[PDB]
DNA sequence: TTTTTTTTATGTACTCGTAGTGTCTGC
DNA sequence: GCAGACACTACGAGTACATA
């Protein structure tokens, strides 16, 4: 997904925000909680175009007018954007600081104002807490969109200010025919890879357009490899890249479908890899299957959470404490009670 | 384009100045020294005016300026020196130095000093403006085998008479400084009016004032040097450097162990340390640290490490000038380490 | 066009007076005797939840001090000082979100400024809101201050967080902290507004919105707005329990039967038919929660098992009957803990899954076939 | 009394003399004698914790000082000197708040005009409240000026933790030390105060507002005054144990022994009584706590309790000598785990429900039944 | 006022002749021999940690390089230089508070006075103290005079922290770096101030004042005045004893060292005065554990000891040698359990008192 | 013998160069 | 007038350091 396509499982939740938009019975703060890639950039995009400009017929696009024009170019000096510079990765508080105050002296062209937050997750607690008498009490016909993957993760006190919006995730056989026709795989490859982005069928077609595919196809051929011999080192080559919290979670859905084998669950989420869950299943004790999923979700969280955290030695670290726990007379680890 | 150093620089200073003289090296002492004695020879051929320039993203430019080729008016030749920053130049000092090259005359000798360039900038178009025109100066601190050797001959310099064990203990605890030695011989030159050199007061004249770098750690980690490593750290942590350049300093080190241990069982050292191109100053260290450890130790050291980097960057706790004290012991001649204490 | 844009409830009912609380009566009750008597302070704290008024609070103490009928412990909006508080434009009264203005920079000019007398008013109120934000700097900056403030001065300060605060700004002021507000007083104003509104509701929905609420009435009247979006300008029983995605049927039951059961097919297959209808899974782990703190009670005495849970007695009676309580604690403790873990992973189906297969593995899974 | 003006009892009982202070004798004695004696310090840094008197001292001195008697260990209220000090208005008790002129250019500024000499007074005193709080240039521009100050100019330092101060400001300023005040001192100020004012007050409400604020005597005004707001004017037992939210040590313990002898229907009764009272579940969490640990240290030695407990100091012993320490251990531990997951149970109520549940089922003596069937 | 005059023992005591100054006997000899022979470098750089005297021992040097009898290593009170270097009006002797004049334009203005030649002196002498904090400008003007300086300008420079300076800085001066004073030194200067001046002492009292100052003569005389008066007029042993324990701030190490003996109520009692000393629970915790850590560390290798122990190195090698490693790796683990566990337990101190019951009960102490 | 090597977010001082502002001096 | 000079004050930028 290059930028903002339309996507039609958006559609319905689309026009009832509408209706409430356009009714002036709409929160000024939606909170948008929705996939990676489930498309809530475009809801808010459309949302905006809406908003910030003349008044269409009542649908779709704003038409032909000044507002269309500035929107599309990215020259609308009342459509704020929050984003993490390049360099850096989280929203420093001085942008949303300079964003507030410029909210506060008044818009520029006519209409109202529309503040978009690119991501609620990738906020700092002091570039959250930035935002909380701007949301509370917002100046004159302000309208917040702020997108995140999981309400739970921001603050406490900013989920209270804002309207929480769910787009939930479109049904699977919907999804599986949606990505068939738009990519050219098999089924089980297709069914694999929407539950790996837990029914995401944007992060699905983002996952098969870039290399991931590839890699992921290294790692198994890799995990193939390892696991009789129980030379789990070697999935270190596999492992250290930019996208390394991606790949354990899908070493961890690997873990997952060896355990539910292990129980003979109906369902499983690896589906087109059956060779590599057998193995893991014959190969690897039910305990041990838990302890090295346990820790391969511990490894990711601190990977993915604390910032500049080095990779190549947490994931080496790993891949030996693994080592470890496959030679018989180890003690295995259990959740902190 | 000439190469000398120290010791030879008066053959080329008793021989004619050239267009302009380069000191590179991290050495304050020797590098000093250098600039004294092209000074000192350049005003025997009479410059006079100095100026000293400190190249700085924000410093000064008016240097090239400077060069009004009319000091004529008083005629006195003038000398150029410039410090170049700790990293050395960048691209914007990189054609500053091209336009102040390109400016250079008869009347004027540049001095030039800083951190010795890397290979990315030894090829720079103002480095090579200076070919055939320039002396580069080496000044890099001679090494623990090869500076007993130079604190004799510096002795002798002074005429003093120095005991083995004294310069042994000058070598330890003034490593890496060379200015604090050349300090210390004068002072106990100083002190002792005699001339001789022993311990009864060298070893009272005398501090802890060594300054090391993260590699010469890893290197007393390498050979299971206890004591020298436990000090080295001890040294570091006075200095104030960030504990986070040691932690990448020892993992790179610690990485590569643990693939060569893993790699023994199979294929020789000699073609794995090839294969990972090991320079053959660290093939026989390395080949002598796989013989000394295990595959267990390694992976208690790589768990020890990743703790460490853990309630470095997330706790931001202070405690990690204490941990990788542990973890020097845990690789240094029979660790005999815990699990309580690191795990 | 009386609403020009949205007035969202959260703003448009906000309290007025002294009367408009939901039940604060704990912190009232001091506010209301200090200012009938002499006994006034210059430095307010109130702590305490998100959305729980204490903003609210502080701005009517602010009215009450300001009004010129005097120093009343019921304000009155008649009071131009009160129909300037209410809304903005007042010269006395400051409000700085602290957060916005984090640096020791503005806090010294405002400490600087603070020195001028009151315009018109007996006092400038310095309402500083969200003060745990502020740098450590501007928190020494503000000790001296607080401690012998001009007469004309009046601080009020609110946070969500005491702790993060140094104990010695806590030592110099009254600190007040408001509990988090019970169902019923939730439900009732939540009633109240929605009596006031001419909207139509349900009782049910009302109690499922102040359940879900978590003691915060901001929440309570979030959720409202949620349900006023989704639910075609009423709030119905249908729409809010849809939204809220609650359990309406045994599921949470019949899957915690099947894993205290140790059936790991009949645990995932229940978990994949929860998948189909994409319930929530915080809802899914809390309904367990509490179920098995039913069987708890249970297992503890028996009569107190009667409950709204009536139909499904038996199984619950059952399960009591079957089960040691040591392993009903140990699958709480790891319920819980998952619970506390959905959080982590993000996605949250294999969240429930993991915490589900650590559930499962205290019991003995062994293939060994025996009834 | 009299004063209408209802001054915060933080501001109109800060002392006068040095007979008004208590505790902190260590430094009262040392500056009496420093004082009588004479040998005046050029700079003091009077260290303790919040609340505990690190600047009413200071002015304390700065009286006692330039007084119209001479250099007094008494300060009188009399001469013009010691009341323009008490009301901030004396023209040499240059009082600087370091939090606010913390730059090094403010402090240049005061170095400068050290050498001006004092008006209308012996010494000229530099007050400066928050030490900790200036710059480094600002701490080091002053090191030679301490050293060697001017004979009229004497450094007085409050700060909360000195150890954020370089070294060598501490070598160069006495070192005086203010400890934290204990619960009796904090309740007989109290007494003293609700007794010179006329408020009617209880001495269990007295006792409870001095251990809620241990260690910090303004912690401990602030709290009365909130407590007479509360009250109707008067310091009641019951008033300050609704507001402080605190639980009465009786019932709690009466909860620990219905936990204790396995009896779950008083647990669930004594539960539903709190619930019904409103206290805060966390609270009760708490208080069990509080009164586990106390056990576990009147099993350590019997002189571990106070008078505070003496209530049912009784029943203290009664549970220190029935049951063994390791009891004592598995019971907090449970109840702080069950205090560390609270915040993600179901419900406060329910989450200490189990919690109480999970300490009846897993406690040695007597444990709960398990199921008949295997 | 109405006290006769009663001045500071920091202030007063200060030597006036090389011989009244207490250890660092090396920088004195060899200042002595310079000025004897004649070899005197451009700029004098001292270093050292705070109170060892670098400030009056540069004071005596900038004293004996303008007196009238001649450069010698003891000048004479007797000669009105010598007298205007007491005073501290000097025409020739310019002290500049480098921590006070950090800018460059004072700094400039200051060493535009090198082209002048000094009014009353052999040498126009100048004393920059605190040379670490100074500007980067400062330091350029600095080096600039320090390259080609006046044959009748020496230079004495003082700091706490040389690191600070620049290196091109330390390269031009003859650096004299000062110890931290012997505790044995202290206490000789110490009982010989206390017998000068009409003040009692005890011998006891005496070492306590000596070790309580971590070997810094500054902080040594701080402490005898703080103590003479809290000590109603008399060094007396209780007095002082009662003092340092007020003031005692190690209490991590006492806490260890009971905890280590089974010793309940001394433990009791050092956390009561650690409670009464407001601090920081997690922190004192923290402190304890790596003690403990540091204690097991040190029976590897006593290398472990390094530096910052140089005041703790006589307890901590009894405690490590006194003490099997498994019972450090169980109490290092309690301790470790009981901070994790500290923050949702009752107010902190009942956490950390419970925390150290906990490691006490291993011990079959009754 | 030669290169080798870093974790950010937010804030607070410090010091120098360049410009913007006042004002007033014999110009 | 008077504008330049000269002071004087403020602002950006580069650097060093602190706390979390
Ligand atoms: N005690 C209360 N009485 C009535 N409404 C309340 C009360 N507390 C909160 N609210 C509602 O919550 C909204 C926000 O309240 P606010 O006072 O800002 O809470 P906070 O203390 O977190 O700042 C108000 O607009 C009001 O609708
Ligand atoms: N030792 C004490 N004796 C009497 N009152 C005290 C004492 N310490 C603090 N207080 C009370 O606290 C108020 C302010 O005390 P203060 O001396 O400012 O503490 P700090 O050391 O933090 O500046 C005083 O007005 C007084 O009522
Ligand atoms: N070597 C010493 N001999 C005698 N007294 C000393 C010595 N070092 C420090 N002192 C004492 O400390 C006081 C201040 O000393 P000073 O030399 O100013 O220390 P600094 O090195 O920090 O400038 C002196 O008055 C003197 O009493
Ligand atoms: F949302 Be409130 F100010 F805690
Ligand atoms: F209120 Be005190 F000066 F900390
Ligand atoms: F005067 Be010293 F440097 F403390
Ligand atoms: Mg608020
Ligand atoms: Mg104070
Ligand atoms: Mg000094
Ligand atoms: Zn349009
Ligand atoms: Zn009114
Ligand atoms: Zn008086
Ligand atoms: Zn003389």
């Amino acid at each position: 997904g290059p930028h903002m396509r339309w996507y039609p499982w958006l559609r319905p939740d689309f026009e009832k925000l509408v209706a409430s938009y356009q009714a002036g019975r709409g929160h000024h703060a939606l909170l948008i909680q929705a996939l990676p890639g489930m498309g809530d950039d475009a809801l808010i995009y459309a949302l905006s175009r809406y908003l910030l400009c003349q008044q269409p017929q009542g649908h779709k696009s704003c038409g032909h007018c000044r507002g269309c024009q500035l929107m599309q170019a990215g020259t609308h000096p009342d459509y704020y954007t929050l984003a993490p510079e390049k360099g850096k990765n989280t929203l420093g508080v001085d942008a949303v600081r300079e964003v507030t105050e410029k909210l506060n002296e008044h818009a520029r062209l006519g209409g109202a104002k529309v503040v978009w937050v690119t991501d609620a997750a990738l906020l700092t607690d002091a570039a959250a807490n930035a935002l909380l008498k701007t949301l509370e009490e917002p100046p004159a016909e302000t309208w917040f969109f702020l997108a995140t993957r999981e309400p739970e993760r921001l603050l406490a006190t900013l989920r209270s200010r804002c309207r929480l919006h769910y787009l939930a995730p479109p049904p699977e056989q919907y999804a599986v025919t949606w990505l068939s026709r738009e990519v050219t795989m098999s089924q089980d490859a297709l069914l694999a890879a929407l539950r790996l982005s837990a029914g995401s069928p944007g992060a699905a077609l983002a996952l098969f357009q870039g290399d991931n595919w590839q890699a992921r196809e290294t790692l198994c051929q890799a995990l193939a490899y390892s696991v009789p011999s129980g030379d789990w080192y070697s999935l270190l080559a596999a492992l250290n890249h930019e996208q390394a919290p991606a790949r354990l979670h899908w070493l961890a859905t690997l873990l997952m479908d060896a355990l539910k084998r292990h129980h003979g669950a109906a369902q499983v989420t690896n589906v087109d890899v059956p060779g590599l869950v057998a193995e893991l299943a014959n190969h690897l004790s039910p305990s041990r299957l838990q302890a090295i999923l346990g820790d391969v979700c511990h490894i990711r969280e601190q990977l993915m959470s604390v910032t500049g955290i080095n990779r190549e030695l947490l994931i080496t670290d790993l891949l030996l404490r693994i080592e470890h726990y496959l030679q018989p007379g180890v003690v295995l680890p259990v959740p902190h009670l | 384009m000439i190469r000398l150093y120290p010791e030879q620089l008066r053959a080329q200073l008793n021989e004619g100045l050239r267009a302009a003289y380069l000191l590179l090296g991290n050495d304050p002492l020797l590098l000093q020294e250098s600039q004294d004695a092209v000074r000192q020879v350049a005003a025997a051929q009479g410059f006079e005016e100095h100026h000293t320039f400190s190249i700085d993203p924000n410093t000064d430019w008016n240097a090239i300026f400077s060069l009004c080729q009319a000091m004529s008016l008083f005629a006195s030749r003038q000398t150029l020196l410039l410090l170049l920053p700790e990293n050395g130049p960048n691209a914007a000092i990189n054609e500053q130095l091209l336009t102040l090259t390109g400016l250079l005359h008869d009347d004027l000798l540049l001095i030039v000093r800083g951190n010795k360039l890397s290979k990315a900038q030894e090829n720079a178009a103002w480095f090579t403006a200076l070919a055939n025109r320039s002396v580069q100066v080496t000044c890099q601190t001679p090494e623990q085998a090869q500076l007993p050797r130079w604190v004799a001959a510096r002795a002798k310099q002074l005429n003093l008479e120095l005991d083995d064990a004294a310069n042994q203990v000058l070598c330890y605890c003034y490593e890496g400084n060379l200015l604090a030695l050349a300090q210390a011989l004068e002072r106990l030159s100083l002190l002792w009016p005699d001339g001789k050199l022993t311990l009864p007061r060298v070893e009272q004249a005398v501090n802890d004032a060594a300054h090391f770098t993260p590699f010469h750690w890893v290197d007393a980690l390498l050979m299971g040097k206890s004591k020298r490593a436990l000090h080295i750290l001890q040294q570091l942590r006075l200095e104030g450097s960030e504990p986070v350049i040691l932690l990448r300093t020892l993992q790179r080190e610690l990485l590569l162990l643990v693939n060569l241990k893993r790699q023994s069982a199979h294929t020789p050292l000699r073609a794995l340390f090839d294969k990972h191109r090991v320079w053959q100053n660290r093939r026989g260290m390395m080949g002598e640290a796989l013989n000394r450890l295990s595959q267990t130790q390694l992976r208690q050291a790589v768990q020890l490490l990743t703790r460490t980097e853990l309630t470095l960057k997330q706790d931001y706790g202070q405690s990690v000038w204490a941990e990788l004290e542990g973890l020097s012991l845990l690789l240094c001649h029979k660790p005999l380490a815990d699990v309580f204490i690191d795990g | 066009g009386p609403h020009m844009s949205y007035q969202v409830l959260a703003r448009k009912w906000r309290p007025q007076t002294f009367a408009d609380v939901v039940g604060q009566e704990h912190v009232l009750t001091a506010l209301a005797n200090g200012l009938s008597l002499g006994r006034i302070h210059h430095a307010y704290l109130f702590s305490g939840t998100r959305g729980v008024g204490k903003t609210s609070i502080a701005r009517l103490l602010a009215k009450g001090l300001n009004c010129e009928t005097g120093i009343t412990a019921t304000p009155c909006g008649v009071c131009d000082n009160c129909r300037e508080i209410e809304q903005g434009r007042f010269v006395d009264l400051i409000e700085i979100d602290a957060a916005s203005r984090t640096k020791v920079e503005d806090t010294r000019d405002l400490l600087d400024n603070v020195q001028y007398a009151p315009a018109r008013g007996r006092f400038k109120v310095y309402l500083i809101d969200e003060v745990h934000m502020l740098s450590r700097h501007s928190f020494n900056a503000l000790l001296k201050t607080l401690e012998e403030p001009p007469e004309h001065v009046k601080f009020l300060l609110a946070t969500t967080d005491p702790q993060k605060l140094p104990v010695t700004i806590l030592s110099r002021c009254l600190q007040f902290h408001l509990k988090a507000l019970d169902v019923e007083q939730i439900r009732h104003q939540l009633e109240h507004i929605l009596n006031e509104e001419h909207i139509a509701h349900e009782p049910r929905a009302l109690q499922l919105l102040a359940r879900a609420a978590e003691g915060s009435l901001r929440d309570a009247l979030s959720l409202t707005d949620q349900a006023i979006a989704s639910g075609d300008g009423q709030v119905s029983t249908q729409a809010v329990s849809a939204m809220l995605g609650t359990l309406d049927d045994d599921q949470a039951l019949s899957l915690v039967e099947a894993m205290v059961e140790a059936n790991g097919e009949r645990v995932m297959a229940l978990i994949n038919e929860a998948a189909a209808r994409g319930i929530e899974w915080e809802a899914l782990l809390v309904e367990m929660l509490g179920l098995l703190h039913r069987i708890a009670m249970v297992q503890l005495s028996p009569a107190a098992l009667g409950n709204d849970m009536a139909a499904i007695e038996l199984r619950m009676r059952e399960l009591a009957r079957t089960i040691p309580p040591t392993d009903i604690q140990l699958y709480y403790q790891t319920l819980l803990i998952g619970r506390k873990e959905l959080p982590y992973a993000p996605d949250r189906r294999m969240g429930v899954e993991m915490t589900l297969l650590r559930a499962l593995a205290f019991h003995p899974r062994m293939p060994l076939p025996e009834p």
